[PDB]
């Protein structure tokens, strides 16, 4: 009893073709709905939780669409660009994906035609290496200008990229704090010295800027209480190196015949702690970390002699600390000097919440701050941590580019303008595709409107009316419920957001469309 | 709060409807236009039915959503009133319904499309009414062949396209028929059709009379008839019953045997009643029994059993004979008239793929009209009659209405420009429906396009300038032009090339499509229930 | 077309709540947890009393408490939880009715929301109602900053915060007990105090007033050798860390005895280093010792031949507690100890404090001491741990005392007037954020109509003439006679409250019910 061969593995799925395509525009727009809601100054937000039952809420659409993890191919791409402008530029993450879908949503009309992908991935690349040398010729310095603070750039840009996420209306404060901030982090420029303290409890209105370090960490030992917990002006000394009676060193096994020998042992064992206490004493420091736990005598000499320790202190924040003060940390206790002593304005520990933390901050020469950020929901440690992050990189790639573009979609319109004017010399096949990527780029404003809830059509048709003459910043004011000039608003977005947001989406719309059929394999 | 079944509101079960709408769409979208490719249906069991007719599609397609069971009910309805658009009227209410979500699925305010999609209807209609070509002036025969060949391209036909165009417009106008007097109505579905596999559609013979798929019932009894003594009778031919409850009680034995003879010799009677007239052809939907079948054998008359019953009065239409449920009169004797007889040249029996069937030819009293097809397989000969069935359905609606429309997709390439231009006349935000409503009726051309495999967005493009360019300089006897063609991929006249429509083809298909779009799209909510 | 795909895994039973639909089921479902909390605030109040997973039992008033041993599985119910621990452990009661202004609020929230209003305006408008609360609250603080030594300012808001525990016995006594105890440990020149050195310490038995503080140590051992004196006058007191044994260098080693002399040297050394450590604590001139760890036997009565009474299997904190309290240091050998890190204390003196179960250990030192115990007795296992949680909270609000004195006077007369003063303001508000104003009011006006179903009264007439009163006089001193006494003049009633307390609560309230806003759309996978 013969049989026909297989192909491929029984089961292999196929679909070829323009319902293969379609299929994925759909599935690339269902995506888009579930972020769709997401942004806008009286934008949206997500819960997803697990399969584990952990609560996550997000608004930033990268982090979500990280969450759903999504199982159909197509999608995939879509997600992966989100995490793209993630690490690339921030809020808007949500706007990459809208743009993509889109994108995709205007062209699939003309699929039902039956065109060939190419002339269309050929349309939308034209298209959009046009739109992205308008918009730096429509970029706006201000170096140039006479009317600019170094920073007022940045606290307006950290304005405008905030007030979507769950701190809205905090923004005035926080503007202030993180442009303080990341002005501290020149010129190493990278986000791993100022870490991020979720301190449980408290009115975020609470939450506190250090021009220092702090730990939400410490470890009880026996005399950690005992010692004074106040040093006004002292010496950080910092230790890699463990303080403890051999516990993980070298291993050795020791013979002695002479019981008098066993005893020299025993007490010279006891002479290198002491020795390694003895020189961190004469060092003249106060205050001693380690990465490494510390020995309970220690800490009682210590205490005996009034200095302050601590042990099993993370390495990062360690790192961050020897950043601020400006010692290096050690791990030779002998080779020890003055010059790899940290100093410090005052040192303290103060409780916040139940928690034990420590402070020492007011070094006048130090790069790296930390945020403890007050907060009476776990969830809100997250979120606001996520917030924070985007505003912190967001303003880093600000410093990076004195270069800045109005909010409110009005970038968005200007490139409809000029692309829709552009698409008249352009005869043919093409001249359409321009239009439709015309039509599919107003998308912003429209849905910032019905998340606003307004008659986004009056919006959009006096938008385009008054944005065909009258200036180029006219854009979407929420609380006006009409058109303003957000650039004088200072809704002020950096332009690299915007640029890396329509290159992605273009590629994109390049990647689903160029595919005809997908395999599956068991 | 709904036991037994959850709910969907707003966004949600909008999609839902426009994806089921677009899935209907697409189920059909490869079979209209003279380049359609015909479907088939495995089943379940074997019995496969290859059909490119939509409406036979969606019938014996079976359907759970509701928004495409109310398509389905469209598509069926159409059926009813043109026989094909079914080609057609699916596609456009699916894309109507696409687009007007679309606006919907923005923010806009659904009554608004909803009126908006009404005045696109009316105006749509009027300027068909002022678009419309008249056939009086064209030659008769001429447009009924053109139009007729232009249906029976899409189908299995389409090739024979002239001979059968021929066929048919002879079988319509020997159909004639006087109405209600004034009107020279045709009956669809008088006309007869046969299948037989075997021969050809090449072969497929028009018959000038009507024919039977019935047989001679007695062997010895003859075939063949040159007169016309053709008698109906629905009066069945038993040996009677009581017939109601009349028991026959017996208490002088000596007349059983009588009774028993008469139980025939009324039959007996019967017969001999109506064959003393003369009478040579019998037609009976009741029983014949052999009773009566020897005595005809004996008198050589013609007798057929089991006729379906409009069959029959057909007959009675063309021969001129009357129908008799039974034998009586004005008086209580039961009698038989000449007068009663019909009249037809010869009837015979004849051999078609060894199936002996009833033949009738030229009866006297009035013209009647039958066609027999012959194909290879059951399938391409019923397939073959559900499109000729469409054809005499097009050609009666040809006649009906003296009106005829220019084919190929010509209706909405006027129809997009037009509405276009009078959106801008009512300034509100419902003319965003119409010109969406003139952009979705914009399908056909695609459709037409994509199933001829070519550029389709040239071919729209070159249309809706050419209509464009009829809707600049006025003086439009030499600038007003309408066609479109795909054998060739590029536009002709359809006036010249004879590719014609009927006008209520387009006019109840738009109609009942902007129904159908008003009806979905006021959807906001399916609510479900798990049964009993 | 038509046909169905995979989006996400497990796609059947991926659900989803979207919109305002959502939103009103989140708003049933923080309604629920304020209807379960209502009953738990006042005086008047009742309280709950849990069933633990391995079917232990807790009766407990306080809310963080409550929605801590809940077992909630809708989500936003696991954010009130987590508001209740974050408000608790940031401040103390309070979350007696904070999760019900949670809860008021968010009911009213749905209230707009049926009227169409955007969330996000309500949002702000409920920031912007917030931050006037906070500052017309604080202009009408009064404060405790201008007093004398704060004894009974202390006290008086102590026998507040009580008022709410079923500890209300004594309560006065309790009172008591939370002032001298934080002002012992409190260090005025930083404003703070590490709980750590307060040593919470209850054991069942005796009645609830015996419960008492000890400005001391008592620790969960009795004596190494059972035949030591029960009592010592002296407390020259010696703290080691090292075990009475032949010291044991940790690093993997031994010894390679050979010879008979090498043998007989080891044993006499045995009992010679016994000696040494012997003569070393009796020469320190101390006279009992504690030891962190273990004995050998041997040691244990030779120094039971010294008169020197010791204490065995000490735990770490315990330890540094007796060093603190004492004055003493930690030391790690016998050779570096001397008398001046030898601690002292008043009177030590085991206590046979069960009539039939092991014994306990007090330290009654008399000098200052940075730290010091509570002790509390009782008839119930769940009355102990319930006075443990109410001691706790009155420590940590006299705490946020010392770290603001200003305070209100509760009784809700405090929120009354907040609620005025939204009202107020409501009229200079234009437009829609006046019906967040309002709104809020109302939402707020909650805590008082609490109060007075807890007190049995109806609770709208007396909100009503509240109102009334406090419109009429200048007073914001004028809450709900929860006690029914005839005064509502809490101030005379002195029914106080940290201007932190409240302050702290109702901006936590706000961002969290902001947020509560903030969500439209949930994706609860099926379990």
């Amino acid at each position: 009893m013969p049989t026909p061969v297989i192909l491929l593995k029984e089961g292999t799925d196929s679909s070829q073709g323009i319902p293969q395509l379609v299929s994925n525009i759909s599935a690339c727009q269902v995506i888009a709905e579930a972020v769709r809601t997401t942004l806008g100054p009286r934008g949206m937000d997500k819960l997803i939780v697990d399969g584990r039952g952990k609560a996550t809420i997000s608004n930033d659409g990268a982090t979500i669409l990280k969450l759903l993890d999504v199982v159909h191919p197509a999608a995939k791409t879509l997600v992966d660009i989100a995490k793209s402008q993630d690490a690339e530029v921030g809020d808007g993450t949500t706007s990459v994906t809208l743009l993509a879908a889109e994108f995709l949503k205007q062209v699939k009309p003309y699929v039902e035609e039956g065109l060939h992908p190419q002339i269309i991935i050929r349309a939308f690349r034209t298209a959009t290496q046009l739109a992205v040398n308008k918009i730096k010729e429509i970029a706006v310095t201000v170096k140039k200008a006479d009317k600019v603070e170094q920073r007022k750039l940045l606290e307006k840009c950290a304005m405008t990229a905030l007030s979507s996420k769950l701190i809205s209306q905090q923004k005035a404060f926080f503007a202030k704090m993180v442009v303080d901030a990341v002005m501290m982090l020149d010129d190493l420029l990278q986000l791993k010295m100022i870490g991020i303290k979720k301190v449980q409890g408290g009115a975020l209105e609470d939450s506190q800027l250090v021009a220092g370090v702090a730990f939400k960490k410490t470890f009880s030992y026996a005399g950690f209480e005992m010692q004074p917990k106040k040093y006004h002006n002292p010496k950080i000394a910092l230790l890699n190196v463990e303080l403890e009676l051999k516990a993980e060193k070298d291993n050795a096994e020791i013979r002695v015949h002479t019981v008098e020998d066993y005893q020299a042992i025993v007490d010279a064992e006891w002479n290198i702690l002491y020795d390694k206490l003895e020189k961190i004493h004469h060092s003249g420091a106060k205050v001693v970390l380690s990465k490494l736990p510390i020995g309970d005598v220690a800490t009682q000499y210590f205490a005996d002699r009034d200095m302050f320790c601590a042990g099993r202190v993370p390495e990062e924040d360690l790192k961050r600390t020897m950043m601020a003060c400006g010692g290096s940390i050690q791990t030779s206790v002998n080779a020890l000097s003055a010059d790899v002593l940290g100093r410090c304005q005052v040192f303290e520990e103060t409780q916040i919440g139940g928690e034990r933390y420590n402070f020492f901050t007011g070094c006048p020469k130090a790069k790296t701050c930390t945020f403890i950020l007050r907060g009476g929901a776990e969830q809100f440690m997250e979120e606001t941590e996520r917030s924070l992050h985007d505003a912190i990189m967001i303003v880093r790639r600000a410093i990076k580019n004195d270069s800045v573009v109005a909010g409110g979609g009005a970038i968005e319109m200007e490139l409809s303008k000029y692309l829709r004017d552009y698409s008249r010399t352009i005869p043919g096949k093409q001249q359409l595709l321009i239009g439709a990527y015309a039509k599919a780029l107003e998308i912003i404003p429209r849905q910032l409107c019905d998340n606003a809830g307004f008659d986004a059509t009056n919006i959009l048709n006096k938008l385009r009316a008054r944005h065909a003459q009258g200036g180029t910043w006219y854009g979407v004011d929420i609380n006006n419920e009409d058109i303003a000039d957000n650039f004088e608003a200072f809704v002020w977005e950096p332009a690299m957001v915007r640029i890396n947001a329509l290159t992605a989406a273009s590629e994109a719309a390049c990647l689903i469309v160029s595919v005809d059929e997908t395999i599956k394999n068991p | 709060l709904s036991v037994f079944g959850d709910r969907s509101t707003g966004e949600t079960i909008r999609s839902q409807n426009v994806m089921a709408a677009a899935s209907i769409a697409n189920i059909v979208k490869s079979s209209l236009g003279p380049v359609g490719l015909d479907k088939m249906l495995v089943d379940d069991i074997g019995d496969v039915t290859i059909t490119n007719d939509g409406a036979t599609i969606l019938k014996l397609l079976e359907v759970e959503h509701p928004a495409a069971k109310v398509l389905c009910e469209l598509a069926d309805l159409q059926d009813k009133e043109v026989g094909d658009g079914t080609t057609s009227v699916v596609i456009i209410a699916a894309e109507l319904l696409k687009n007007a979500d679309e606006l919907v699925k923005q923010k806009i305010h659904p009554t608004s499309v909803i009126s908006g999609y009404r005045l696109a209807c009316k105006e749509a209609v009027r300027y068909i009414n002022e678009n419309l070509i008249v056939n009086t002036d064209e030659l008769g025969r001429d447009c009924l062949i053109n139009a007729a060949k232009t249906s029976m391209s899409s189908k299995i036909i389409g090739i024979n396209g002239d001979f059968f165009a021929n066929m048919v417009v002879d079988a319509v106008l020997a159909i004639k028929y006087t109405d209600i007097r004034g009107q020279p109505r045709y009956p669809v579905n008088s006309v007869n059709i046969l299948k037989a596999h075997g021969r050809s559609q090449m072969e497929s013979m028009l018959i000038s009379g009507y024919a039977l798929n019935c047989v001679v019932g007695s062997q010895g009894m003859p075939k063949r008839i040159v007169n016309a003594k053709i008698a109906c009778l629905d009066f069945s031919l038993q040996k009677t019953k009581m017939k109601l409850g009349v028991q026959v009680v017996i208490t002088d034995p000596e007349k059983l045997d009588q009774i028993r003879q008469r139980e025939s010799d009324i039959t007996k009677e019967r017969i001999q009643k109506i064959l003393a007239t003369g009478a040579n052809v019998i037609l009976t939907t009741g029983g014949i029994d052999d009773m009566c079948l020897k005595y005809f054998v004996e008198a050589g008359a013609m007798a057929v059993r089991r006729v379906l019953k409009r069959d029959l009065k057909r007959i009675a239409k063309a021969s001129g004979a009357t129908i008799l449920s039974t034998l009586a009169n004005l008086e209580g004797e039961e009698t038989f008239e000449a007068a009663m007889l019909g009249q037809a040249e010869e009837v015979v029996q004849e051999r078609i793929c060894d199936d002996e069937l009833i033949l009738i030819k030229n009866t006297k009293a009035r013209t009647s009209a039958s066609i027999i097809l012959r194909g290879a397989n059951d399938f391409m000969c019923d397939e073959m009659e559900r499109s000729l069935h469409d054809a005499l359905c097009v050609v009666k609606r040809v006649l009906e209405s003296k009106s005829v429309v220019p084919g190929g997709g010509a209706v909405e390439a006027a129809l997009s420009i037009y509405l276009e231009n009078y959106a801008t006349s009512m300034g509100s935000r419902e003319q965003l429906a119409i010109a969406e409503f003139a952009r979705s009726l914009l399908v056909i051309p695609n459709t037409l396009a994509v199933n001829a495999a070519q550029d389709s967005t040239d071919l729209v493009a070159k249309l809706r300038a050419f209509h464009n360019e009829a809707q600049v300089n006025p003086e439009r006897k030499n600038l007003k032009w309408i066609g479109l063609d795909l054998s060739n991929g590029k536009p002709r006249d359809n006036k010249q090339a004879g590719v014609f429509e009927p006008t209520i083809v387009k006019v109840k298909s738009l109609k009942f499509a902007t129904e159908a779009a008003i009806t979905i799209l006021r959807i906001d909510d399916l609510i479900k229930l798990h049964p009993e | 077309y038509g046909r169905p795909f995979l989006i996400i895994k497990d796609q059947d039973r991926k659900s989803r709540l979207m919109g305002l639909e959502a939103l009103k089921s989140h708003i049933m479902a923080a309604k629920a947890v304020a209807n379960t909390m209502r009953t738990s605030l006042g005086p008047n109040g009742l309280d709950k009393m849990m069933v633990d997973k391995d079917g232990d039992v807790t009766v407990t008033n306080d809310g963080a408490t409550i929605l801590s041993m809940m077992d909630v599985d809708h989500q936003i119910a696991k954010l009130m939880v987590e508001l209740s621990k974050s408000q608790d452990d940031e401040i103390g009661d309070g979350t007696t009715g904070v999760v019900v202004l949670a809860g008021a609020l968010l009911e009213e929230a749905e209230q707009l929301l049926d009227r169409g209003i955007h969330p996000i305006r309500i949002a702000d408008g409920y920031e912007q109602a917030a931050r006037v609360a906070i500052e017309h609250l604080d202009k009408i603080s009064d404060s405790v900053l201008v007093d004398i030594k704060d004894t009974e300012p202390l006290i008086q808001t102590a026998k507040t915060t009580l008022g709410s525990k079923v500890v209300n016995s004594c309560h006065r006594q309790m009172a008591e007990i939370a002032v001298n105890a934080v002002l012992t440990v409190a260090d005025m020149e930083r404003r703070d105090v590490d709980f750590e050195l307060i040593k919470v310490e209850g054991k069942v038995g005796g009645r609830l007033e015996d419960t008492k503080l000890i400005k001391g140590v008592i620790v969960d051992k009795d004596f190494s050798h059972p035949q030591m004196p029960k009592k010592v006058e002296d407390a020259k007191i010696a703290i080691l860390t090292c075990p009475f044994e032949p010291p044991k260098p940790k690093t993997k080693h031994k010894l390679d005895v050979t010879s008979v002399e090498d043998y007989k040297a080891l044993q006499k050394y045995e009992k010679e280093k016994f000696e040494e450590m012997i003569q070393q604590i009796k020469e320190t001139g101390a006279n009992l010792a504690i030891c962190q760890w273990g004995f050998d036997d041997e040691a244990n009565h030779l120094l039971l031949q010294n008169n020197l009474p010791a204490v065995r299997w000490v735990g770490g904190p315990e330890i540094e507690l007796i060093a603190i309290a004492t004055g003493g240091r930690i030391v790690p050998r016998f050779s570096e100890l001397t008398a001046e890190k030898l601690g002292f204390a008043g009177l030590v003196q085991e206590i046979s404090f069960g009539t039939t179960k092991d014994k306990m250990l007090v330290i009654e030192q008399c000098k200052n001491s940075r730290a010091v115990t509570i002790f509390i007795r009782g008839g119930n296992k769940m009355i102990i741990e319930e006075a443990k949680r109410s001691l706790h909270d009155a420590l940590c609000v006299i705490r946020n005392l010392i770290r603001d004195n200003r305070v209100v006077y509760g009784g809700g007369a405090a929120e009354i007037s907040c609620a005025l003063a939204v009202s107020q303001e409501a009229d200079k508000c234009p437009t829609l954020e006046q019906y967040a104003m309002r709104a809020f009011a109302d939402a707020l006006e909650v805590i008082p109509m609490a109060l007075s179903e807890n007190s049995g009264m109806n609770p709208i007439q007396t909100m009503t003439e509240v109102r009334a009163r406090q419109v009429k006089e200048m007073n914001p001193a004028l809450g709900i006679d929860c006690l029914h006494k005839g005064t509502n003049d809490m101030k005379q009633q002195h029914v106080i409250e940290t201007l932190i307390g409240k302050k702290q609560q109702i901006s936590l309230a706000t961002q969290m019910v902001r947020m509560i806003l903030k969500i439209d759309d949930i994706r609860k996978p099926g379990e």
